[PDB]
């Protein structure tokens, strides 16, 4: 929660 | 990793972090040892004690990493797994004895100046560089201190390989064989180790035989975070050589 | 077969501010 956000196309 | 110091960009094209999808956080490091393989210390998967047993569909590799935070576009590359193989004789109960583990990325990745697999030792270059005395590196994004408190980019240190004799009766742990320990002594005046946060971080060698760089052990356990008179354990690689071998000349 | 060698580095012929350190203990 306080890393960087990963694009969805990932997760 | 205490006391290291902040890595030059491209020093561990190898390294990988275990980021888990959610919630979104480090995990353990790792590192690559071919183009659709990974490394990592086992009880980063299975642990039972703390009902730690992630499995494929839970987590997501990243090569290619320098900044622990911000998701380095263009140079980084997060692959999904596609089978988690643990050592079917992990001792979890007792000393994580064994404690490897493989992973199959189901897409395998482009190499790249940040991105580049690490070699594995063979009976030849472990049983010349293998010596107390001698220095490996390990590198991490794990806590900088025991109790800032974590980097802002992959940290690095290298540390001494201590003797056989000084790791056991520096703890009351059963050590085995697939594990050595490695540390700088109370009198050595310098200091360093590696720390939560860098369980299955690639520790290396560079070999002074043909300047590749070589994986000796895997970050496993520890007792302190740069405790005077304890040191780090790391799964001694080459032993459960027959085990990776296997495991990737087979499926 | 090509591993090992850092391509920021080895195939540079650059060595990395704390490399020689690992090299000198090798006594
Ligand atoms: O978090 C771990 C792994 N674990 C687990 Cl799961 C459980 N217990 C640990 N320590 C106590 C000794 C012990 C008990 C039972 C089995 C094996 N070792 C331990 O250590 N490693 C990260 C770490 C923190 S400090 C540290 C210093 C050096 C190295 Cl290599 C690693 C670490």
């Amino acid at each position: 929660g306080d890393f960087e956000e990963i694009p969805e196309e990932y997760l | 990793i205490v006391e290291g110091s902040d890595a030059e960009i491209g020093m561990s094209p190898w390294q990988v972090m275990l980021f888990r999808k959610s919630p979104q956080e480090l995990l353990c490091g790792a590192s690559l040892i071919s183009d659709r393989w990974v490394l990592t210390a086992a009880h980063c998967l299975l642990y039972p004690p703390w009902d730690k047993n992630f499995t494929e569909n839970d987590l997501l590799v990243r090569i290619g990493k320098h900044s622990r935070t911000r998701y380095e576009r263009n140079i980084e590359k997060i692959s999904m797994l596609e089978k988690i193989y643990i050592h079917p004789r992990y001792n979890w109960r007792e000393n994580l004895d064994r404690d490897i583990a493989l992973m199959k990325l189901k897409k395998p990745v482009a190499f790249s100046d940040y991105i580049h697999p690490v070699c594995l030792p063979d009976r030849e270059t472990a049983a010349s560089l293998l010596q107390a005395g001698y220095k490996g590196r390990v590198t991490g994004w794990g806590n900088l201190k025991e109790t800032k408190g974590q980097p802002s980019v992959l940290q690095v240190v290298n540390l001494p390989i201590v003797e056989r004799p000084v790791c056991k009766d520096s703890t009351r742990i059963r050590i085995t064989d697939n594990m050595f320990c490695a540390g700088y002594k109370p009198d050595e005046g310098k200091r360093g180790d590696a720390c939560e946060g860098d369980s299955g971080g690639p520790f290396v060698m560079k070999s002074p035989f043909n300047n590749r760089w070589y994986q000796m052990g895997i970050v496993s356990w520890g007792e302190g975070c740069d405790r005077d008179g304890k040191y780090g354990f790391y799964t001694h690689v080459f032993r459960l050589k027959k085990w990776i071998q296997k495991v990737i000349d087979q499926f | 077969a090509d591993c090992g060698l850092r391509p920021l580095f080895e195939k540079k012929s650059l060595e990395d501010k704390t490399e020689r350190e690992l090299l000198e203990s090798y006594i």
